[PDB]
């Protein structure tokens, strides 16, 4: 059925799964025309395919010229997306291919099925989850492949850099979706956080800073703030009052629809 | 031009011919319809007073043969039975006319209902649908599934209905999936009228039966076929204009005829709203739109 709260640990067992996120397949800017309409001028987006047991991350850039003369673009961008998943898992050996692909959006069941007719043992899933992989391209490393593409082009990385050799997949997935969810919320002091200090950079083959353990557990600390010194921001809470209940509770509900 | 006598009527039982019915007491002196007019199909249906889930009927056309229906204590129902011998038939028919012990087809003149209901619907086709070949008449009843509600048991008492899903290989040309889904143009005109029906008429004969059986027998399969064949036309950008005015004709008569009292159970909302509101043909239902909003606006 739908991937939920009850079901978490399924996305870590030794089924081969894919997550799929159109939010950044169709990216506009909006601004005035010289007789004083308005006008959207479409940019390059991506395709968020990820693996969330291993890491492995499919990004496929989706080029402006995809849109050129085309109707109805928020619609086609759906198609669009299943037209690309369904390419991948074909170009995947069957043994790499997919059990499962949850959509992030309940919008993309449908252009998915149609598109996977070909493969009936495949599951198309919804989730309940409100995963916050929109805030991809807030990952600089991967912002900059996708503003640079001249053409369609796919990229493979390792969204996970080499945390699977010190923590579990589980772990690996619950830092992404905080690290995720903070530049969400806050991006400019996500990325403060992340990048302030000097002595702490990103090897050329990843895309996060080479934190100890230690100091993950700060980067970790410092996210959850920055999340709960939001929520108070938005919603006018004194957050010095919240218990350590009131507060799990608020960071874990946004990961909730 | 002909009659379906009765042996007897042993149970209480309400008696449909076609779209009328009537009451029949345990041992009524009941032996049948008379003045049935020949050039439809028609169907007889028979509700128990003593337990409404024993709801059958059968499908039949008096140009065929001489039929009569007779109870089999047995079974607990009335089956429909051919007569070979014409004399004999003649002989009791005369008999029960003479002691008018007959009900007649109550007809008014001006009245085209029956045929508006199943001017597309040959016996043929029924018998292709409804398979019982030793028989020239079709037995239906309220339980009975679909070759389709059978994929998701028994094959020989199944309606085999022609399969319509809009997400399989049949409706989607691969490399077409978008175009396909949205517009089912190439599904409605090469897949299933050029390939398997051959001609509007025969999907148009499929799509009445299937509104019939729904609505005499309360047949579940039935009611989900009328739908998916209204639901294929809607959802076409490309259907030739005759195609589109027969189709108003046809549900205007079906809406008309539905009981108010059964809207609920036998209209799916989504189906009726997508077709008469968002689809492509929404601006083509002029006569089915306009009574759809006069007799059932709740469920629009
Ligand atoms: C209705 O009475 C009939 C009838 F018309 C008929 F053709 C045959 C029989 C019969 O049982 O052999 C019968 F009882």
């Amino acid at each position: 059925g739908a991937m939920n709260s009850s079901n978490y640990a399924e996305l870590f067992n030794n089924d081969i799964k894919l997550f799929v996120d159109d939010t950044n397949v169709y990216r506009v800017t909006v601004h005035k025309t010289f007789e004083g309409n308005v006008a959207t001028k479409a940019i390059n987006g991506c395709i968020f395919t990820l693996n969330p047991k291993t890491g492995h991350l499919f990004l496929k850039i989706i080029h402006t010229s995809v849109w050129a003369g085309q109707k109805r673009l928020s619609q086609l961008a759906k198609w669009k997306t299943a037209e690309e998943v369904s390419a991948l898992v074909r170009s995947l050996p069957k043994e790499e291919q997919p059990k499962q692909i949850i959509v992030t959006r309940k919008a993309m069941l449908d252009p998915l099925e149609v598109h996977m007719l070909d493969f009936p043992n495949i599951a198309i899933r919804p989730t309940e989850l409100r995963l916050p992989f929109s805030a991809a391209m807030s990952i600089d490393k991967l912002s900059d492949v996708v503003m640079k593409a001249t053409e369609p082009q796919m990229v493979l990385f390792n969204i996970y850099d080499d945390w699977l050799d010190r923590i579990s997949s589980y772990t690996a997935f619950s830092r992404l979706t905080l690290l995720l969810r903070a530049l969400k919320t806050n991006e400019e002091s996500a990325k403060m956080i992340l990048l302030s200090d000097p002595t702490i950079t990103i090897k050329s083959y990843h895309l996060w800073p080479s934190f100890t353990d230690e100091q993950w557990i700060t980067i970790e600390s410092q996210m959850r703030d920055l999340i709960l010194t939001e929520y108070g921001r938005k919603y006018n809470v004194n957050i010095s009052a919240l218990t350590q209940t009131e507060i799990k509770d608020i960071i874990l509900g946004q990961n909730i629809k | 031009m002909n009659t379906v006598p009765f042996t007897s009527a042993p149970i209480e039982v309400t008696i449909g011919i076609d779209q009328y019915s009537f009451n029949v007491k345990e041992n009524q002196p009941f032996h049948g319809i008379k003045d049935i007019p020949i050039g439809h199909v028609h169907v007889i249906h028979f509700q128990h007073a003593d337990n409404s889930s024993m709801r059958y009927g059968y499908w039949f056309d008096c140009r065929m043969g001489n039929f009569y229906i007779q109870y089999d204590p047995k079974d607990g129902l009335y089956k429909m039975m051919e007569e070979r011998d014409g004399a004999k038939f003649e002989n009791i028919v005369h008999n029960f006319k003479e002691r008018q012990m007959m009900v007649s087809y109550p007809k008014i003149d001006e009245d085209d209902t029956w045929y508006n209901l199943t001017e597309f619907v040959q016996m043929d086709k029924i018998r292709k649908i409804v398979r019982k070949d030793e028989n020239q008449f079709s037995y239906v009843d309220s339980s009975m599934t679909t070759v389709q509600e059978n994929e998701l048991s028994d094959p020989a008492h199944s309606l085999n209905y022609t399969v319509i899903n809009f997400k399989s290989r049949e409706a989607i040309r691969p490399g077409h999936e978008m175009e396909d889904f949205l517009d089912k143009s190439y599904y409605l005109n090469t897949v299933m009228l050029q390939g398997i029906f051959k001609n509007s008429s025969n999907y148009f004969g499929e799509l009445q039966f299937a509104f019939l059986n729904a609505m005499f027998f309360g047949n579940y399969g039935s009611s989900l076929q009328w739908h998916a064949m209204i639901e294929l036309i809607c959802s076409s950008a490309t259907v030739p204009k005759h195609m589109l005015d027969k189709l108003d004709e046809i549900l205007y008569y079906q809406i008309k005829t539905l009981p108010e009292q059964y809207s609920d159970i036998l209209l799916n909302e989504r189906v009726w709203n997508i077709c008469l509101y968002s689809s492509f043909q929404k601006n083509s239902l002029h006569n089915t739109e306009k009574i759809m909003e006069n007799k059932y606006p709740e469920l629009l």
